[PDB]
Parts: structure tokens; C-alpha cells; sequence
């Protein structure tokens, strides 16, 4: 019964910062690693982020690297997302997914939120 | 026993009486494969076997002959000449947890 | 991948007798009646049992069945060469329609 | 073909010797009730000869 | 001296309409009961439908159901199988069966036909 | 990156197919996922790893990799099975990539 559910889907203005957040429950939150994906209208499925398990390693897309920050914290189960420097090209539907199976990671699973909508 | 790891139980040189499993109202599947649900006391085997695991719901219709998917193929395999009872029951108050 | 189970194979030495399971749930053999098939491979299927253990036209004696429970069985006695048939358990659904058993190769 | 021969197909019991049965009444295979006139698992008891 | 004999086992274009026809004679055919059972190769018998001698009733496996008609003419001693949406999985040997006895139903009995090969 | 067709379409009753390119780096030399995303809530996965699939997905999808190309082939077409679907692949120059999107109809 795995559940993600997003927050922070508010309109912000250019130039200023957001906050995501998700929580997540019905799995090992603290041995998996987590990403988030964004849909632009109109287009496809954007990846932005991941974080690990362990924070061993994080990475980002090119479009969102050096101005956006993932972090995550395993006693609470949430994960977060620092969105800064934000432009009017970021307004997208902000989905919350988690992988495949511990330790490892690779692209979004199965399990994915509902996903909530960021405008700047 | 967790499913990757099912416990197996020998049972033999023993009376084995089915009429307390049979007419129980507790469990929601008792599926005989080979002999008769209501039989089974006339019925003489050298061994029983009694593999327990616990698995989720939407899993108990993988255990059976002929079946596949993630625990029938990964788990606990039966085979298609299986000769028994499968028996299962609701056990959310025993084993889940809030969290 | 069939609702009624029955066991892939059975064998035996010609002159001896052998049984063919079929197992279902209530909907299935408990609340109606089963029927049997035999079909020898190059040619169509022929009824064998219908209403668990009556016959038809043209099949002998040595052709037999018992419904008990929730379950049926067919009994083949003075196994011959020319019984090398798959023999297929059917019963109508109570929720589902038609059903058909995988079908049992028995073998000399 | 000529279908105006009949035959008995079902009976609940067998005759005796000489004994005569032209009676109509339809047999029940199942265990289902078939209230006396046709349907699922019940059959009229007469069959035609081709 | 009872016979089926099927027509139109042939291959057909998925996106297509094949339409079988089963020719009945050396019995009663508007009091009696008939059904289409198939077998795919490598597999047992599958079960598809039944039309009664009146029409009062017609009963389809979930399989075919939506997707297949069933209907019979009982002045022309024959009954017809429309299969629509057809897809790779309905390649069988198709075959025609009548019931037991008059009236009523149940399931396929002694009669059956030779039957006719539909590939998809 | 990732190169998909704009769509796909046919009677039920049809098989087809969504392909999917990109370089060595995307396919060749990795693994693609492909996603299924049903418009008024997420996507979800549909098959991973080249030709795995997750719980609750039957096998009604299928797909395959070879050389640098990958594909996606769905056998069904009912009122259910619209949606818009998606390949993916982790590349070695770049993170995580996505295509366009197809959308399939019925």
C-alpha cells in the first residue's frame, strides 16, 4: 500500500525560490532512494533530481543543475526539493516517485504521487 | 515465516485430524487440489507437509498450480501435480502495525 | 491458467486401471455437475461421462466417475493402447460460463 | 431424415421386463429445481433418430 | 447419423471481421441447443458460447464476450460465429457441438464437429 | 534526447508499437524504461530493466532492446488503454532522459 503525496504546488514569482515537499509512507523510506520528475504543459515528462538512500551520490538535469537542491530526511519520511532562481520555462505538474528497490537506483518506479502544479 | 522464506513443518507417525480445519468459519480459502475437503480423514499418507508463510492478499490466488507472477515464480513455487490443501486466513490484527 | 485443476500426465501398463482428478471450486463442481472428454489427437473430442457418471451411446463399461465434495474424478479400467487421449473434466460456472479443465495426457 | 421416431434418452431408473413409459415429464439432470418445464441442466426426455 | 461440419478456417487480418458457419443435419435442429468451443494449439479446450433453440438465452466467456455474436437460423439447419477484434490469442481449432437433449442446455456433448482452423 | 513518435493509433483488435532511439550512451551501452501515464493523475511504470515488468502490469506489454534502438509493443486497444507513454534511459553524459511522449488511441 505505498502512498506519496506532494505539497507545495503554489504560484510564485519569477526570480523568487519554492520549497516541495513529499511524504511517503508503505515502504523502507531510509534504504531507498527517491527522485523527482516535472511535466511542463504541452510536453513530456522532465527528470529533475534523485537523491540516495545513504546520500551517497545526488544527481541533477542540466536544466535544473546548480540552481536547484535535493535533500532528504530519513527520520520524518519526506524528501525535498529547494527550487531557486526560478523562471517562468519551470511551470510544471511536480511528481513525487521513489525506485525500484533498495540500495540501488536508477530511473522512477512504480510508485508515483498524485504530483501537485508549480507556477512561476 | 516471511514468503522468501516459508517455514516447512514434517508432520508423520501422528492421527491427523482435518474435521478442525475443515469446518472452521475462520478461514477464507481452503482450496483441495487431488482429494476431497471433507475426505481428508479417510485418507492415509506417509508424510504432510506444512510450508506457513505470510503473504499479502491480492498474492493468495499465486498459490496454486499452474500459477505465476512474483511469488509464484520467486517465493513458493507448487507444481502442477500438487497433491493437498492450500488454507488461508485474514491475519491484518496479528501481523501489521501502524507505521 | 484454467479455473477447474487437473494434473498434467497419468500413466500406467495395459490392463490396469488408473484416475484422472479434477478439482473447482463450489461454483464450479460443488453446486453443478461434471462432465468428461476424451480426445484422441487427428480427430474431435467425444463426450465420455456427462452428469458425473452416466454414459452415452457407444462408450463401455470400463469408462467410469464419482462426484464427491468439491471435487470429481473419472476412473479408466483395462487400460488399452488406443486410450492414449487427453481427457478434459468440464463444469458450468456459477459466475463464469463454460469451463474446461487443462486437459490430462494419459500415456502407455 | 425422418425425425418422427423417438426414443427415450433420459430416465431416473430403469424398466422392468415389458414395462411401457410414454409419459413426457422432464428429466432433471443438476441439482437444480427445473420447475417442471426446461433450462439449465434439464432436458426433455424423448431424442429423434436422423 | 449426426454431423457438423465448420467453414471458414482461414487466416485473417486482425483488424478484420471472419465470420465461421456450422452446417447441422441427422437431428431436430430448431429444438436443440448448440455451442462453439476452440482449441489454441498447445493448449486444452476453451469454452465460448451457447445459443438456445429459441433465442431465450445466450451466454458468452468472459474472452469473447463484448467481442463475439452468436446466433443460429433455424430454417437453414446452421449456426454462425461473428468474432470481431480479433487478436494473435484467438488462433485456434474451432469447433461446432450440440447439447444433450432437447429444450434445455448445459455443455457440449457427444456430437461434434471435425472443426476448422482460424489463424489471426 | 530520447526520439519517440507523436503518436500511435489503430482498431481494437491491433497490435503496435511505440519505438524509441538515442545514442550508445542511452540505449546502446544501458537499460530503458518505459512508463505508461493514464491524463488526470501519474505515470506509472510499465515495463523496466528492457523487458521486465512491475506488479499489477499483465502481459499485454512486452518490449525489447538491441543494437541502439528499443521498442515498446502493446497488444491491446480497449477504452482503457489510452494513454500517453513514455521511454527513459540514464545516460552517461547526461542524468536521467526522457522522449517526447506517444500518445496512444483507440
Amino acid at each position: 500500500q505505498v502512498q506519496l503525496v506532494e505539497s507545495g504546488g503554489v504560484v510564485v514569482q519569477p526570480g523568487g525560490s519554492l520549497r516541495l515537499s513529499c511524504a511517503a509512507s508503505g515502504f523502507t523510506f531510509h534504504d531507498h532512494t527517491m527522485h523527482w520528475v516535472r511535466q511542463a504543459p504541452g510536453k513530456g515528462l522532465e527528470w529533475v533530481s534523485l537523491i540516495t538512500w545513504n546520500g551517497g551520490t545526488i544527481h541533477y538535469s542540466d536544466s535544473v543543475k546548480g540552481r536547484f537542491t535535493i535533500s532528504r530526511d530519513n527520520s520524518k519520511n519526506s524528501l525535498y526539493l529547494q527550487m531557486n532562481s526560478l523562471r517562468t520555462e519551470d511551470t510544471a505538474l511536480y511528481y513525487c516517485a521513489k525506485d525500484l528497490g533498495r540500495g540501488g537506483w536508477y530511473l522512477p518506479s512504480d510508485a508515483w504521487g498524485q504530483g501537485t502544479l508549480v507556477t512561476v | 515465516a516471511s514468503v522468501y522464506a516459508w517455514n516447512r513443518k514434517r508432520i508423520s507417525n501422528c492421527v491427523a485430524d482435518y474435521s478442525v480445519l475443515y469446518n472452521s468459519a475462520s478461514f477464507s480459502t481452503f482450496k483441495c487440489y487431488g482429494v476431497s475437503p471433507t475426505k481428508l480423514n479417510d485418507l492415509c499418507f506417509t508424510n504432510v507437509y506444512a510450508d506457513s508463510f505470510v503473504i499479502r492478499g491480492d498474492e493468495v490466488r499465486q498459490i496454486a498450480p499452474g500459477q505465476t507472477g512474483k511469488i509464484a515464480d520467486y517465493n513458493y513455487k507448487l507444481p502442477d501435480d500438487f497433491t493437498g490443501c492450500v488454507i488461508a486466513w485474514n491475519s491484518n490484527n496479528l501481523d501489521s502495525k501502524v507505521g | 491458467q484454467s479455473v477447474l485443476t487437473q494434473p498434467p500426465s497419468a500413466s500406467g501398463t495395459p490392463g490396469q486401471r488408473v484416475t484422472i482428478s479434477c478439482s473447482g471450486s463450489s461454483a464450479n463442481i460443488g453446486s453443478n455437475t461434471v462432465n468428461w472428454y476424451q480426445h484422441l489427437p487427428g480427430t474431435a473430442p467425444k463426450l465420455l461421462i456427462y452428469s458425473n457418471n452416466q454414459r452415452p451411446s457407444g462408450v463401455p463399461d470400463r469408462f467410469s466417475g464419482s462426484k464427491s465434495g468439491t471435487s470429481a474424478s473419472l476412473a479408466i479400467s483395462g487400460l488399452q493402447s488406443e486410450d492414449e487421449a487427453d481427457y478434459y473434466c468440464a463444469a458450468w460456472d456459477d459466475s463464469l460460463k463454460g469451463v474446461f479443465g487443462g486437459g490430462t495426457k494419459l500415456t502407455v | 431424415g425422418n425425425y418422427n421416431y423417438l426414443y427415450r434418452l433420459f430416465r431416473k431408473s430403469n424398466l422392468k421386463p415389458f414395462e411401457r413409459d410414454i409419459s413426457t415429464e422432464i428429466y432433471q439432470a443438476g441439482s437444480t429445481p427445473c420447475n417442471g418445464v426446461e433450462g439449465f441442466n434439464c432436458y426433455f426426455p424423448l431424442q429423434s433418430y436422423g
